[PDB]
């Protein structure tokens, strides 16, 4: 369904 | 406000008169509006050259990178004119020197295409591209020399040679500061380790003139160096270079970087430490084979190994690094999985310290975000008891990131559904829907609705723990994404049973579903509600019914479907306006034919008097006037303030519109 993904350049 | 507002300025800029242009704005509308060839009024104000309309145009909040239907911008129409001081005042703020069409010339292309002389020199000093040619493949140096002038064009290759001699000193140093890294003197080394790093901190072309100097390989020797302020320093050049774009991950794993990454992980040192996990997360925010690479150097088993390390701050850098490993696709997930991380983080929610809950929380969240066989072990691992607690946290944004980790568990199968069903998610998540806080109110709203797509069992589940009278009184909420949301909520609740659908609709949700179709434009969601028993002649508080919206924004298809279904078409809001009013003053033609067609009054006036064509004739709707006089409008009706339709079309500068009522009167 809603599958949301996160990412984080640092 | 109105489409009527934003009319004449796009024919007031073409003409140029500051005034006219000043008191269209002054009530306040649409800075930049539509257009058929999709212009704006910035962009024919700076064709004509008015100075004065461009720079009133920009200092009350409008866009200086409008596009067209060719991607003409304001700066294109400015240098193909010529016009200098009209230039500088759009490169102030914030302008694409370098902005392409569909035609592929730039501002300096046609800069040279006519040979112009001063606006050349303030696009180069502002970064204008020589070298990069069109689609036809003809250079501003050489569209200069078709124009048959070579004034500027000298101008134009002198800042190319200039470019080209700037980019080889560059490669020059790099190259140079490379060769230093192989120096015995340890000082030489540090002062070019140091100053390729900070330039690796730069935009991400500046990181691949460091690869491009090739840096990478002698960085990755550097990792295995005794010094440790050495060794530092060369991690946080990797860790800055891995923050590019995934073409720059690539070449640092190309490099070989990632074997001695995950070697310094076993440091005791905590400062090298932090960097190599630095290195590692910046690594792992790459594509799914740039986070496998990590995976299959064997990085997962340290870092599951770091989660229980007494130092908290390592433990938020190894949350980070396992986060964005488990943001890639379900193959890297469940290698975090195995790797044992689910028992680990799940007994991090219980931590009294807040930013390792949220950092526990982001890498839960991601885990859950792939297929149900991940989704369950998240489940299996016990973290739906854990989660539905920290609903309850004073701290927001732990709140916020909890309700994304359900989010993310309630998009798997109906048996995932329940379990957060079965953790009591539910009464949390219908109280978060009065929450002040806008992104906790749609953090919950997302989460409702994909319980809500769920079977009839995990739809009557969200109406028991009353749901419905929240998400109906949702659906009259000023942000329009939330009415969305929660219409796509209601409308999953109205997709089961016929009892549960019957739900919904003795809710009175149809009242509210009815006005947001009337507004969005899909007739077919019209006819929908209609269907369904929507009363079509419910008023706000404020009068407007659905045949007052669709009038208002200009759905033809809703007006005609509304109609049908016996729909008042002389319907008064508080102000006395009726559709028809507010269709001639949008401007609106086929809708105002299709009311005058259904009965609509040609010469009811308002609360102020004001019949619809004094509306027509001070907006400039030629046509409208026109039909209108038709159907026997009034020519000499005044409003309260004596004015006539004949008296607002010269108010309003509409001389066309003037000389068809002077002569029908």
């Amino acid at each position: 369904k809603r599958k949301r993904k996160r990412k984080r350049k640092r | 406000g109105g489409s009527c507002l934003g009319k004449k300025l796009l024919e007031a800029a073409r003409a140029g008169q500051d005034d006219e242009v000043r008191i269209l704005l002054a009530n306040g509308a649409d800075v930049n509006t539509a257009d058929e060839t999709g212009f704006t009024p910035l962009h024919l104000a700076a064709w004509e050259g008015h100075l004065g309309i461009v720079e009133v145009l920009l200092k009350n909040g409008a866009d200086v990178n409008a596009n067209d239907e060719r991607g003409h911008t304001p700066l294109h129409l400015a240098a193909y004119t010529g016009h200098l001081e009209i230039v500088e005042v759009l490169l102030k703020n914030g302008a694409g020197v370098n902005a392409t069409d569909v035609i592929g010339t730039a501002p300096l292309h046609l800069a040279a295409m006519w040979g112009h002389l001063e606006i050349v020199e303030v696009l180069l000093k502002n970064g204008a591209d020589p070298k990069a040619q069109d689609k036809f493949g003809k250079t501003p140096k050489d569209l200069a020399k078709d124009n048959g002038h070579e004034d500027v064009a000298k101008l134009i290759d002198k800042k190319a040679q200039e470019e080209e001699e700037e980019e080889e000193k560059k490669k020059k140093i790099l190259k140079d500061l490379v060769k230093k890294l192989s120096s015995p003197n340890e000082n030489e080394l540090q002062n070019a380790l140091w100053t390729l790093g900070n330039i690796a901190s730069g935009g991400n072309e500046q990181i691949q003139a460091v690869i491009d100097a090739g840096a990478l390989p002698a960085l990755v020797q550097l990792l295995s160096s005794p010094n440790e302020q050495i060794l530092q320093e060369a991690l946080w050049a990797l860790s800055n270079i891995a923050s590019g774009g995934n073409e720059q991950i690539q070449a640092v794993i190309d490099a070989g970087a990632l074997p001695a990454l995950v070697q310094l992980l076993s440091s005791p040192n905590e400062q090298i430490l932090q960097e190599a996990l630095w290195a590692l997360s910046n690594i792992a925010s790459g594509g799914n084979e740039q986070i496998q690479a990590v995976i299959d150097a064997g990085a997962l088993p340290a870092l599951v190994q770091l989660l229980s390390s007494p130092n908290e701050q390592i433990l938020q850098e190894a949350l980070w690094a396992l986060s964005n490993i488990a943001s890639g696709g379900n193959e890297q997930i469940q290698a975090v999985i195995d790797a044992g991380a689910l028992p680990a983080l799940v007994q991090l929610l219980s931590s009294p310290n807040e930013q390792i809950l949220q950092e526990a929380l982001w890498a839960l969240s991601n885990i859950a975000s792939g297929g149900n066989e991940q989704i369950q072990a998240v489940i299996d691992a016990g973290a739906l008891p854990a989660l539905v607690q920290l609903l309850s946290s004073p701290n927001e944004q732990i709140l916020q990131e909890a309700l994304w980790a359900l989010s993310n568990i309630a998009s798997g199968g109906n048996e995932q559904i329940q379990a957060v069903i079965d953790a009591g998610a539910l009464p949390a998540l219908v109280q978060l829907l009065s929450s002040p806080n806008e992104q906790i109110l749609q953090e919950a709203l997302w989460a409702l609705s994909n319980i809500a797509s769920g079977g009839n069992e995990q739809i009557q589940a969200v109406i028991d723990a009353g749901a419905l009278p929240a998400l109906v009184q949702l659906l009259s909420s000023p942000n329009e994404q939330i009415q969305d949301e929660a219409e796509k909520t209601l409308l999953n609740i109205a997709n089961g049973s016929e009892e549960q659908q019957k739900a919904v609709y003795d809710a009175g949700a149809l009242k509210y579903l009815l006005i947001i179709a009337a507004k969005r434009g899909f007739a077919d969601r019209v006819r929908l509600y209609l269907r369904l028993g929507a009363d079509q002649n419910t008023a706000d508080e404020t009068g407007f019914t659905p045949l007052h919206l669709a009038a208002w924004e200009g759905h033809l298809g809703i007006v005609e479907v509304l109609l049908k279904n016996g729909a008042d078409v002389n319907a008064n809001d508080e102000r006395g306006h009726t559709p028809l009013h507010l269709a001639a003053y949008t401007g609106h033609l086929e809708i105002v034919e299709v009311l005058l067609k259904n009965g609509a009054g040609v010469n009811a006036t308002d609360v102020i008097g004001t019949a619809p064509l004094h509306l027509a004739a001070m907006c400039g709707h030629l046509e409208i006037v026109e039909v209108l006089l038709k159907n026997g409008a009034d020519v000499n009706a005044q409003d309260k303030f004596g004015k006539t339709p004949f008296d607002l079309a010269i108010d309003n500068g509409n001389e066309d519109i003037a000389e068809v009522l002077q002569k029908a009167a």
